[PDB]
Formats: structure tokens, C-alpha cells, sequence
């Protein structure tokens, strides 16, 4: 089963899909091809929770119910500067304007 | 070149599969590996990217298609973006 | 031109609504006039009596948005080995623009399309809402 994801760090968002049976490490390889940082310099998160490399995406809570094309699940991403990992930190998207009176 | 970068008006960088982006005639033309959108904010561009995924997944599919959701608060701007990007 | 054929040969059909819309079935009569039929709630089915060569299409009952039936626009009942013909009614993959137009129309009264801060061509797109006539004067073209 395909799961549909947004991998997010700071102001970067990667839209991609993966198999529910694929691993967290395998997702880091995907990220490596795109952002050119190796898996050992990456941490992936679900919400505040650090994910283990060997776990499947399904075991980390990414399923067809929660990770749909039109509403993908978010995976947090943090890089290691050199010695230490940065704190997980996702800039929110912009706020929509107030509903015009005619729509309210 | 598997991926392209779509940059919102507020600086958010959206990385999507090139073939997903190329479904917009406008984006194809702007590429022909990064595109800046001075008028499209991130809360609209994120949804645009979700639409790509939705379209590619459900086009020419015997499965039951779910509704593509749009919150009222983004509907106007998303409409303007969809008109511009032609889709 | 687009009209049911008067075959008088019965054909049983299951209208199966696999969409989240309330569905309006429309039969094209022998003169090609659209006849509305009773609506189907989301996820419901009805076994109905129709005829071979009769023409149907399916709409959102509230908005007249176009729907698909077995992946196409028109459905024609065919010969039944005893069993009914399945008519699978689904949402199309709307363009993002059409989907946005749908949502804006559901929130804004037609009087006030003109008060929206948008280019003239988008007012025209809102006002030109889905309509069986235009679709028939198109399918028949
Ligand atoms: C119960 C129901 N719900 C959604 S549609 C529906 C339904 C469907 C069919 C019928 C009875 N069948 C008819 O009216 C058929 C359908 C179409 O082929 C035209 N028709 C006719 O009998 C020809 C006619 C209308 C007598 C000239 C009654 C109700």
C-alpha cells in the first residue's frame, strides 16, 4: 500500500509517497537523493516522536487511513550541523485571510 | 531530474516530483529546476501540491474517488491560483 | 439527436451511488428532453426498471455538478443472463479550478458573485454553473 507524505524541515516540504512496508531508513535515503544529506545526518519524527531507522512506515503510524494523496501525513526532519542535531523545527504555512463578508 | 522546487510568496520551498508539476501547463512553461510564485502563499501552494498527488493517484482509476477537500478560508485564493496554473 | 430508443425491451439496472453527493438520475426521453428521477443518497443503491437503448446521466442533485457512471458520461442499459446491469456512479477527478468553483458557489449567493475580488472571467465561470442543457448541447455535437 502506498502512503503519501510531506517531509518537512524549516521552510522545506517534500511531497513523496512510499510503501507502508518500507523503513524509516529507506525514507532517509529518499531524502538524501533530494537534499544531499546522508541518513546518519538525519532524524525523522512523527509529531514530537523520534522514529527508529528499522521500523516500517506502517509501524510508525503512516497508513492508507492517515496518509492520503489529498491529505498527506507529515514527517518532521532535523539535520545534524556537525557534532549535534538541530532541534526539530517546522515553519508553519501562512495564515489564510479572514473570510470575506459574502462567504461568511 | 526527478524533482522540482516550487517556492511560495512567503519563501516556503515545496519539492514535488517533476512529472506531478508538469501537469500544470503554466509550470511546464516556467520550467521550459526551481519556480518562484510571487503571488501564491504557502497555504495555497501546499494544497496545489496535494492536488497533483490526488490527480495522479485517482486519474484513470476504477476505485472509488474521494472528494478533494478545500477549506472555505482558502477557496478564493486557491481558485485564483488554479486559474493561473491552468488546472 | 441524443435520445432514448423506444425498444420496449426491459432491462434491470442497479444505480449504485459510490459518491459523497446526493445523486439525481436523469433519463433522456424519446424527444431528448431530460427527465429527472428520484434522488439517491450517498453510498446507496436502487434496483430500477429501465429498457435497452435508454439513455441516462447522473448529476449532483443540489448543484447539478457532473458525475460519471461506469467511468463515462452516459449510461445505456443493455441485455441482462438474468442479472441486472450495474451502474457505478462516481465523482470524476474534477480539475482544481472546477472544484474551487464548486466550493465558492456553495458559500456565495449568486447575487454576490459580482462582489468578489476576482477577474471578470472568473465571475463568468461562477455564473456559468453546471447545467444539463449545455452538456447535452455538447455531447450532441
Ligand atoms: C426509485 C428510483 N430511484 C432513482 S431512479 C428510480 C426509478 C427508476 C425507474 C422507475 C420506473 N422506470 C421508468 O420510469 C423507466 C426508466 C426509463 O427507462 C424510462 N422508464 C419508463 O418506464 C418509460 C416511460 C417513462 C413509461 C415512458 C421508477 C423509479
Amino acid at each position: 500500500m502506498d502512503v503519501f507524505l510531506m517531509i518537512r524541515r524549516h521552510k522545506t516540504t517534500i511531497f513523496t509517497d512510499a510503501k507502508e512496508s518500507s523503513t524509516v531508513f529507506e525514507l532517509k535515503r529518499i531524502v538524501e537523493g533530494i537534499l544531499k544529506r546522508p541518513p546518519d545526518e538525519q532524524r525523522l519524527y512523527k509529531d514530537d516522536q523520534l522514529l527508529d531507522d528499522g521500523k516500517t512506515l506502517g509501524e510508525c503510524g503512516f497508513t492508507s487511513q492517515t496518509a492520503r494523496p489529498q491529505a498527506p501525513a507529515t514527517v518532521g526532519l532535523a539535520f545534524r550541523a556537525d557534532d549535534t542535531f538541530e532541534a526539530l523545527c517546522i515553519e508553519p504555512f501562512s495564515s489564510p485571510p479572514e473570510l470575506p463578508d459574502v462567504m461568511k | 531530474m526527478m524533482y522540482v522546487k516550487l517556492i511560495s510568496s512567503d519563501g516556503h520551498e515545496f519539492i514535488v516530483k517533476r512529472e506531478h508539476a508538469l501537469t500544470s501547463g503554466t509550470i511546464k512553461a516556467m520550467l521550459s529546476n526551481e519556480v518562484n510564485f510571487r503571488e501564491i502563499p504557502s497555504h495555497v501552494l501546499s494544497k496545489v501540491c496535494m492536488y497533483f498527488t490526488y490527480k495522479v493517484r485517482y486519474t484513470n482509476s476504477s476505485t472509488e474517488i474521494p472528494e478533494f477537500p478545500i477549506a472555505p478560508e482558502i477557496a478564493l485564493e486557491l481558485l485564483m491560483a488554479a486559474n493561473f496554473l491552468d488546472c | 439527436v441524443l435520445r432514448s430508443v423506444n425498444s420496449r425491451e426491459p432491462s434491470q439496472v442497479i444505480f449504485c451511488n459510490r459518491s459523497p453527493r446526493v445523486v439525481l438520475p436523469v433519463w433522456l426521453n424519446f424527444d431528448g428532453e431530460p427527465q429527472p428521477y428520484p434522488t439517491l443518497p450517498p453510498g446507496t443503491g436502487r434496483r430500477i426498471h429501465s429498457y435497452r437503448g435508454h439513455l441516462w446521466l447522473f448529476r449532483d442533485a443540489g448543484t447539478h455538478d457532473g458525475l460519471l457512471v461506469n467511468q463515462t458520461e452516459l449510461f445505456v442499459p443493455s441485455l441482462n443472463d438474468g442479472q441486472p446491469i450495474f451502474a457505478n456512479i462516481t465523482l470524476p477527478v474534477y480539475t482544481l479550478k472546477e472544484r474551487c468553483l464548486q466550493v465558492v458557489r456553495s458559500l456565495v449567493k449568486p447575487e454576490n458573485y459580482r462582489r468578489l475580488d476576482i477577474v471578470r472571467s472568473l465571475y463568468e465561470d461562477l455564473e456559468d454553473h453546471p447545467n444539463v442543457q449545455k452538456d447535452l448541447e455538447r455531447l450532441t455535437q
